[PDB]
């Protein structure tokens, strides 16, 4: 049977909407199925994707301030694949974003200030329901162009907020920052932003 | 590719960010 897919990506597109981005080994199929609800309650929503090749879907009506949970598996001839699921909520109403989105095992959002032309610190609340005790996080950073190595940061303890500073950064250069909880067992869901310092 | 733009001097901004889930 098909595999069970390897991501389940999240980006909220406003208050109400979302693009669903999912990832499916290399190694047919006929297409994908989406699945989500209400947490509280709520008809069962199944999206059909007859098309292997199209790997998102936007999906808008949704309910600021409510938990949902989604679901996506793949399909082949031989029958339908292990579903990978997720539980996200676009919240909303410091300057940026008034929407944002929170699931209980991730980071809360992540609060950036550009120090100076080539530094920057970053901040994000502790996970609201952790999936096991937190020993630290995980924080790497890389260019967005692409080729470019990774710097990966560790930083260990459970505060519920921890802080890290960047140096060495580049103005005017898209950097891919990305932060996860390291548990006990191991890691949770991470976020992920594209930042920019110019003066 | 979403990009946010941080300024210097012009204090913290909260930013909007995809989450994942798997690898």
């Amino acid at each position: 049977v098909p595999d069970t897919p390897t991501r389940l990506v999240f980006s909220a597109l406003g208050p109400t909407s979302l693009r669903v981005s999912w990832q499916e080994p290399r190694c047919p199929l006929q297409g994908y199925s989406v699945e989500y609800q209400l947490l509280n309650g709520g008809e069962l929503h199944r999206l059909n994707i007859p098309n292997p090749a199209q790997t998102s879907v936007v999906v808008e009506d949704l309910l600021p301030n409510h938990s949902y949970v989604f679901r996506v598996r793949a399909q082949s001839q031989e029958g339908w694949g292990r579903e990978r699921e997720g539980v996200i909520t676009i919240e909303s109403q410091l300057p940026g974003s008034a929407f944002t989105l929170s699931t209980p095992s991730a980071p809360g959002p992540l609060v950036f200030t550009a120090l100076s032309p080539d530094s920057l610190q970053l901040s994000w609340e502790r996970p609201r329901r952790p999936n096991g005790d937190i020993v630290g996080y995980l924080v790497t950073c890389e260019m967005a162009q692409g080729g470019g190595p990774a710097t990966a940061f560790r930083v260990d303890g459970d505060s519920p907020e921890s802080r890290l500073t960047v140096p060495g950064l580049s103005e005017n250069v898209p950097y891919k920052f990305k932060v996860q909880a390291r548990t006990t067992e191991g890691f949770g869901p991470e976020r992920e932003g594209i930042i920019t310092i110019e003066s | 590719s979403n990009e946010n733009l941080l300024l210097v001097h012009c204090g913290p901004t909260l930013i909007n960010s995809c989450i994942s889930f798997g690898s």
